[PDB]
């Protein structure tokens, strides 16, 4: 039962310092090496380094000594700071313990949520929504094709729904691109069938938090 | 620091078949300090095996592992629907601990060819000055599908964009948007617009296409 | 200076991978080679004279000590007397006419064991079950960790020894005094261990379990050990 | 390989329905064949009359800064402490064993030789579970006993105390031997100039700082007195 | 796992009495000998005294006649007075047990975070921050060295960095000095690459938080 | 009370080498109750050993003390980079309990010669009424450096502070910083404004100087 | 570890009743014989009464007939009342402890911290604070006496101070003294060199809490 509470700033400009702290709300502080590692997105995990609860670290080289991790036993808390951070940095930060005080012996399982860290130059933006309408070019037999189009947004992510998440069968939300413009780009797209056109409504609900950029966006049968 | 590779890339296979993963080790992993990770999309890693061989608390009994020095395997040894995802090894015999690039699992299926879709760029993104065209490519097996961009049959070369779904959980299909951007200017010098389909599953490539 | 008879306080989780123990907590075996009267008018007869350990009589020195419950134990509750001595103990004795000989076993093979302390050399993961290569001497005292060593029942063909272990957090000491008990040390052929070089060796470990401080912290408490050994003359055919 | 001596930490709160064991989690009982001296007017067979054995390293376990649980703030560890098995056998055959399991239903992992064909009376008394102690490190404490309605040709003794906080007490010394001879006087004796030693020794749970616990096992030394026996076919 | 928590007035005005309290969490009370230490400014320790939970006292005749030591049981609280504090009583003041009731055998190192005690009759004062201009007698073989002097504050601390944090390659900031005024100064300098004078910018961004003083000051070279 | 003395006050030494720090004792400590203490800056003192040899809860073993009577010795075997930081003995002997005045441990690197820089006071200062001249000597090895303030060829004395920074973690130098305080009335009355630095990677003393009004 | 928390009105007239509760916030309630004490100003103590948890009670006869001693199981509190409060019932109350339900053999030393209870027919009033100026009459070979006279105030206490707490060398504050009007009077002095009495400034600082009176008297020579 124990559990790993993540939290700190996720969104940095170039050479700005990650701050993240991880807090141990059940379980002994003093009985588990805590340890930090990242995920970039679509690739596999990086080992970033580990403390004890007397403050002995050991750190992952590949950081080139801009990784600092402390302790904090009277609040139960560790936590990690890397130093002038670059576009290679973008990952998903997870505090974990991986083995008990008594060693490598006594594995263990213990993740925190995780945190999207992004590190761009780009500024916080809001998506424009584009419906791709029911048309002739987007029907085949019983079934018409619809979708949103979820473009020049920044930072991931956003949350895409259809019909205030009541319409789930049929959907695909094509993972997020990342254009030249350093802005990100999905479409969210729904197979119906073709009799229910225009008598069912069909609203993408999309939410960007970053932002604070909440859009609901009628799809519409083409003229 | 020790470097893991894992085969295959991509494994494929029917639930209840067996499964069996590689990691290998650049050099011997000390004390067999070898452990097998899955991956479901949006999740941490969850633990499977440690110490090569040992099954994680509350871990099913299809899932064992066994190998030594620079050798090992994951074995599920009868494949349930939520197996097919992502597994990594780690190695924590050596500092810095090292994680293996990964292996997907997917669900062998039936060859299905693709439904074709066009969309037209909207009139509210057109007023904005740019002109997105979306190909969607849905619900087709195997994954390998060739889009191409033809307007007024000149072939395009680098402003599409491709973004691909993970396995559907019910029907085993992928799904595959292919985006064409233009600007407003370069749109309306143009009438013709077609994305060309190759895949196993059709008889001949399909084009599919519209005017303005 | 002040806290003869107790270890230094305990360490506790220490990484099997890095358990570097302090030499003043760790309790060794005691022993004494105890000089015997010459019995030899001289050393060229047929026959010469060897003395023979018949009997031992022997007890730890100072149990009602753990009845002072004032001096620096954690109270038991609130208002509360002190908290008895209490935990693991080992009580062990070997008389013979050679030094004991000892077979090393370690909780933990990667134990880096301080300066000042003999422990198991070269161990590998076999020295935490059976391995034959650590043989030692019991040959100096205050060196032989308690923890590293047992009796060899292998060897100490001139040696009898007795150990009880008992184990686990709160085990009660029970120890008895009597100057009525004889333990005889004459083997299946009516033989006792025979003193070579007239000397005759005991060794002892007494530790009677942990002492709490008011802090938590817990300290071995070990005790003298008397021996009153009935030797005998036994004649031998001249080695020489 | 760097925990010898250890099982795998205890799994616990399995459903009876569910219940999978990791092979590494289970003490299996220690046996070995001990080659004699080949003796063959009379055929001679040795026959095993005595035998001094005791539990070797019970001292180890004052090791209390080593990866054990603190018992309170500022404490030493825990000492190994709760259930343990304690057996010993010395014959001229295998040691021959009875099935008995806790759960009927555990499905005992590869590498394991276990009750085959088990049923609920597989939980009391099953006559179908016969089994000799002929491979070492295979045959799961947990699952088999000496047979009492077998073994004419072999001597064992065996305590188990069970309970969360039993304390191990184990005595050693060089002057204790244990009798082999049967009422008549026969003690084992050994077949194709073979001796048979079988032991389990459980000292008990080590606790790690987690509140994980390992079964904490050790060596057990046999010197066992052989004499020459005249027997007829 | 014992927990000193330490909280008082550090600000205080000569002739005044400080008054600090150490609070025990996640550990015996009675358990302790509590003891209260300071450390002026670049200097070594002085044990002022320390008591039991049963109120019996010991203390340094160094500062004798001016020092009090008091415990509160029911808040499981001991406390430190000191009576006509003047400049010299400037220091870090820790609360901290070095052994239990047990006695010296049972040495304990459970410290308190520390208190930074400041005597001075000053007012709070935001720093004037004047540029270190980088010139031809503030370069030498192909590096020149530009800074900012942060004068006349009041208290301690004040925090540099350079270009918002991004330029910590180079830079030196020195701890700060008492003027005769009874304010503080310090300097922060950077070494660059001579080269880099035209091209970059160097901005010194000094936060003095108890006058809620924010500067952001350009350094140009002369 | 007893006086401790710390020997060396300084010392300089490469990580992976033996430090031995020295506590002698103006009388003998009561039950050899001597203490060793690490210090940090910022942080309060850690303790490294009790009763003259008994190592605290959770310090490497790196650290041991031996010594009785008047006499004691902390050794660190093998130095680790976080160990080149402040060190004091406290006997507990004899009340009141009392520290030595400490031993810093430095990192011994090559010698280097401070860069010299001087900075004129800002326009602004000036305008104010106060003069500030700064001395900049960068990265030296090792600490010991003498700055002279020279004002028309006149040594001043009474109106300079100094601070120098700790050992720096990437090169193992110390930097320091010289401030000259004047009125602005004082500082317009002369012309010549001089730092002399001297130091051992130096031959002979260097002088960075200005003229008002350059 | 048995903690005693003591409250109730401290300020009554004659006739009126006496309602003071005792809190048990550490410790089993069950265990103790819970005493009430009183101290009058100046004089030794008198044991009043005592209960057990089942509230079996024994008084003291000398309090007539007057006297209940009550106990709440369900808060862990225990109360005197005293009818028919008069002058001579003036005194600080204290809850105790001086043993366990185990009996005598088995004997304790827990103390509240006390109630001053007044008694009187007086009103609360601030006190009048006249300087005692040094003089020619009040100089004796280098050492000059002043003070300030604390006059007329109800009910206990005053406290005072010179220089805002500064000066205490030479300071003596004598007990007060109930007048036959009712209302308390006391003089604070201190002694000091006579060459300082043009110099240095003397103020008494008076505070009586009951009434919101402060007073900062300037004692200047005559
Ligand atoms: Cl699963
Ligand atoms: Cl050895
Ligand atoms: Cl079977």
């Amino acid at each position: 039962q124990v559990q790993l509470q993540q939290w700190g700033a996720g969104l940095l400009k170039p050479s700005e310092t990650l701050s993240l702290t991880c807090a141990v709300y059940r379980g002994s502080f003093s009985a588990y090496y805590w340890t930090w590692f990242r995920q970039p997105p679509g690739k596999g995990l990086e080992w970033i380094g580990e403390i004890n609860h007397r403050g002995y670290t050991n750190y992952n080289p590949s950081l080139r000594g801009r990784v600092s991790i402390s302790v904090d036993t009277s609040k139960k808390q560790f936590s990690l700071k890397l130093r002038s951070v670059n576009a290679a940095d973008t990952a998903v930060y997870y505090c974990a313990t991986l083995r008990s005080t008594s060693g490598w012996h006594d594995y263990f399982d213990y993740w925190g949520q995780g945190t999207l860290v992004t590190v761009s130059s780009a500024s916080t933006k809001g998506p424009s929504v584009f419906p791709l309408a029911p048309s002739s070019k987007s029907t085949s037999g019983g079934t018409a094709a619809l979708g949103c189009l979820v473009k020049d947004y920044f930072p991931e992510p956003v949350t895409v729904s259809w019909n205030s998440g009541a319409l789930t069968s049929g959907v695909h939300t094509f993972p997020a691109v990342l254009q030249s413009s350093g802005l990100y780009s999905l479409s969210s797209v729904v197979t119906v069938p073709s009799s229910s056109l225009g008598t069912q409504t069909y609203i993408c609900n999309v939410n960007h938090k970053p932002s604070n950029t909440k859009v609901d966006k009628k799809v519409e049968p083409k003229s | 620091e020790i470097v893991l590779t894992q085969s295959p890339g991509t494994l494929s296979l029917s639930p209840g078949e067996r499964a069996t993963l590689s990691c290998r080790a650049s050099q011997s992993v000390s004390s067999s300090y070898l452990a097998w990770y899955q991956q479901t999309p949006g999740q941490a890693p969850r633990l499977l095996i440690y110490g090569a061989s040992s099954r994680a608390t509350g871990i099913p009994d299809r899932f064992s592992g066994s190998g030594s020095g620079t050798d090992f395997t994951l074995t599920i040894s009868r494949l349930e629907p939520e197996d097919f995802v992502v597994y990594f090894c780690l190695q924590y015999g050596s500092s810095p601990l090292t994680f293996g690039p990964g292996t997907k699992v997917d669900i062998k299926r039936t060859v299905a060819a693709p439904s074709v879709f066009i969309f037209p760029p909207s009139d509210e993104q057109l007023k904005s000055g740019t002109a997105s065209v979306v190909c969607l490519l849905n619900n087709f097996y195997p994954r390998e599908a060739k889009v191409q961009w033809k307007v007024d049959n000149a072939l395009q070369s680098g402003n599409s964009q491709e973004s691909v779904t993970e396995q559907d959980s019910k029907d085993s299909t992928y799904s595959l948007s292919s985006t064409l951007t233009l600007s407003k200017a370069d749109y309306e010098k143009h009438k013709v617009y077609a994305c060309e389909v190759t895949h196993q599953g059709l008889s001949s490539p399909v084009t599919k296409s519209f005017n303005r | 200076e002040n806290l003869r008879g107790f270890s230094l306080k305990l360490s506790a989780e220490n990484d099997f991978s890095s358990d570097s123990p302090e030499r003043k907590m760790l309790p060794c075996y005691s022993t004494a080679r105890i000089p015997l009267p010459n019995l030899n008018e001289d050393l060229t007869s047929g026959n010469l004279l060897m003395w023979e350990a018949v009997t031992v009589q022997t007890e730890v020195i100072g149990i009602t000590s753990m009845l002072n419950l004032h001096a620096g134990s954690q109270k038991v509750h609130e208002h509360g007397g002190g908290k008895p001595i209490q935990g693991s103990n080992f009580h062990f004795f070997a008389v013979g006419g050679d030094p004991l000989e000892m077979q090393g076993v370690l909780m933990n093979y990667r134990t880096k064991y301080p300066d000042g302390t003999i422990t198991p050399k070269n161990p590998t993961a076999q020295s935490q079950v059976m391995n034959t290569d650590h043989k030692a001497y019991l040959d100096k005292n205050n060196a032989y960790p308690v923890e590293c060593w047992v009796p060899d029942p292998s060897r100490n063909e001139n040696t009898r020894y007795f150990g009880t272990f008992t184990g686990g957090e709160n085990v009660p000491p029970v120890l008895h005094v009597t100057n009525t008990a004889t333990t005889v040390l004459l083997d299946e052929q009516g033989v006792g261990p025979l003193c070579k070089a007239d000397s005759l060796y005991v060794s002892a470990a007494d530790i009677c379990g942990l002492f709490t401080n008011s802090s938590g912290t817990q300290q071995w408490r070990g005790l003298a050990r008397y021996f009153k050994i009935r030797l005998r003359k036994r004649s031998v055919k001249n080695p020489y």
